[PDB]
């Protein structure tokens, strides 16, 4: 983690580069032969939006997405992890990485509408007024099929479309 | 609001009908019978 | 050196550079250098002088601009990013006089 620190003195302005501590990985990986940092943690096709901890270790302090050649994960898991992600935002997890701005915490608005698994974002859904008899129906998207790989411990299907 | 012209399921329009999963289980049942069949038809 | 030469350059002073070449962190200031030394940047303003300053003993890296609103701005390069160098130097030198 590289913080710049900046000062405005006697009309100067200072800038400067800081170095703190970053965490090593963790000691002893399942499948050290893996190449992609979820697989030799033999996390593939587990981890759900639910996995808090899991995403979080791929973000940024203001709550966007981290870079691939930084991370470095197998192209699949890096679109995974976006979707995870955006779901979790979404379902009002990591509170702690929205950005911060003082003005916002004053504008009381009806309290957030508990959703979780949403594919889409908020804004850009349009209501389906037409329905659609037994043979044509519209369907409402529940998660990505991005996610469609996951285990089944049921040993049913995931329902996509509801 | 949504008609099926005609009559349901016989016309050049027809209603759209899906396949299910149980009619493929049906189905592949039914073919593993005849497999089995075969090879005790053939000797 | 686009986003520079781009925002009319001419309210600068004098721009001096001093690095130290054999230190492993040096890429960045001299990027910055490069994007300074661009045909462009220096056809805009006839009045900024560009000097470059190189030491061996040193071993630290840093760049220093003065601007017509009277503004010295001092960046010291050790870690900071190429790109955030000349971002940095935009906001500050352009957006101000
Ligand atoms: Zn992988």
């Amino acid at each position: 983690f590289r913080e710049v620190v900046e000062i405005l003195d006697g009309k100067t302005t200072i800038i400067e580069g800081r170095i703190t501590e970053t965490p090593q990985e963790s000691p002893n990986p399942p499948n050290p032969t893996g190449q992609c940092p979820i697989c030799r943690w033999n996390l593939k096709h587990k981890y759900n939006y639910e996995d808090v901890l899991l995403l979080s270790q791929f973000i940024r302090p203001h709550g966007g997405m981290l870079p691939r050649r930084i991370t470095g994960l197998c192209q699949e898991e890096h679109l995974k992890i976006e979707e995870c992600v955006k779901m979790a935002h979404r379902a009002g997890l990591l509170p702690n990485h929205r950005p911060k701005l003082p003005e916002g915490f004053v504008p009381k608005s009806k309290p957030r509408l508990n959703r979780y698994l949403t594919r889409w974002s908020p804004r850009s859904v349009k209501p389906i007024y037409n329905k659609g008899h037994r043979w044509n129906k519209v369907r409402m998207p529940v998660g990505s099929p991005l996610l469609k790989d996951n285990v089944s411990y049921s040993g049913r299907p995931l329902l996509l479309y509801h | 609001r949504n008609r099926i012209p005609g009559r349901q399921w016989i016309g050049k329009h027809r209603r759209p009908r899906p396949v299910s999963a149980q009619a493929k289980q049906n189905m592949i049942r039914r073919l593993e019978t005849e497999a089995e069949n075969q090879y005790w038809l053939s000797r | 050196a686009a986003a520079l030469a781009r925002l009319g350059l001419r309210a600068v002073k004098q721009v001096r550079v001093q690095f130290c070449p054999f230190e492993k962190n040096v890429e960045s200031t001299r990027t910055f250098l490069q994007a300074v030394s661009s045909e462009k940047v220096r056809c805009t303003n006839l009045n900024c002088s560009v000097i470059a300053d190189v030491r061996h003993d040193g071993s630290e890296p840093c760049v220093d601009v003065l601007f017509g609103d009277g503004h010295r701005l001092i960046m010291r390069g050790a870690h900071l990013t190429a790109q955030e160098m000349l971002t940095a130097f935009a906001s500050h030198i352009q957006a101000r006089g």
